[PDB]
């Protein structure tokens, strides 16, 4: 059984880029989003955190 | 003594209300707000 090591296929929508085990691993680590697209505006709309 | 909060002891020569920030929004300006000085740009924000 190699289900968790494979990327789940989706019939309609956007293709996924994470496997089940990768999703489990990434959800256990807290990483801040470094505002690649609109970080400058978001830091003003969100306020000091 | 200088306080990080408002400084309420000022000379009369420094008493002015040139608060024309609405017309100076998109420009680097020198600000002197209740004893706090510096340079920066003011952007309209909601908070
Ligand atoms: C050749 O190679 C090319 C490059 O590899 C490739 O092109 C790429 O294609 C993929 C897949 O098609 C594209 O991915 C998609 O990107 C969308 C846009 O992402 C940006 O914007 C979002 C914010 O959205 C705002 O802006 C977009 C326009 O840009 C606008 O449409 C939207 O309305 C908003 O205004 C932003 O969040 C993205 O950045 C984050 O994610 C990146 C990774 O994707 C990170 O690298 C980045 O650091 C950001 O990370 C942070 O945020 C995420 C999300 O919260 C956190 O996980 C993370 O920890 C961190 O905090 C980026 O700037 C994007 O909207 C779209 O999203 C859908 O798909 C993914 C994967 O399945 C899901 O996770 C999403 O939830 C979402 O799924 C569903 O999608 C459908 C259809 O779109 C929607 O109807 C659903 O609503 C939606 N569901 C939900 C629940 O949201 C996806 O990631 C990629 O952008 C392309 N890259 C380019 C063009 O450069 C190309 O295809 C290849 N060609 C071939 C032939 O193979
Ligand atoms: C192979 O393993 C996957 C998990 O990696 C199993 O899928 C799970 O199946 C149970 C029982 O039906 C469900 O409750 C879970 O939600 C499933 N997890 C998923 C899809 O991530 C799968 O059943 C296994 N295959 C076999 C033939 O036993
Ligand atoms: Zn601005």
């Amino acid at each position: 059984n190699l289900t968790m090591l494979q990327i789940p296929q989706v019939t309609t929508g956007e293709r996924k880029y994470r496997s089940a085990i990768e999703d489990l691993l990434f959800n256990k680590v807290t990483i801040a989003d470094p505002g690649y697209m609109q970080g400058y505006d978001e830091c003003m709309q969100q306020g000091p955190q | 003594q200088y306080g990080t909060d408002t400084n309420s002891v000022c000379p009369m020569q420094a008493l002015r209300n040139d608060t024309s920030i609405e017309d100076k929004l998109d420009v680097c300006v020198e600000y002197s707000l209740h004893g706090i000085t510096g340079r920066g740009v003011f952007h309209n924000c909601t908070s």
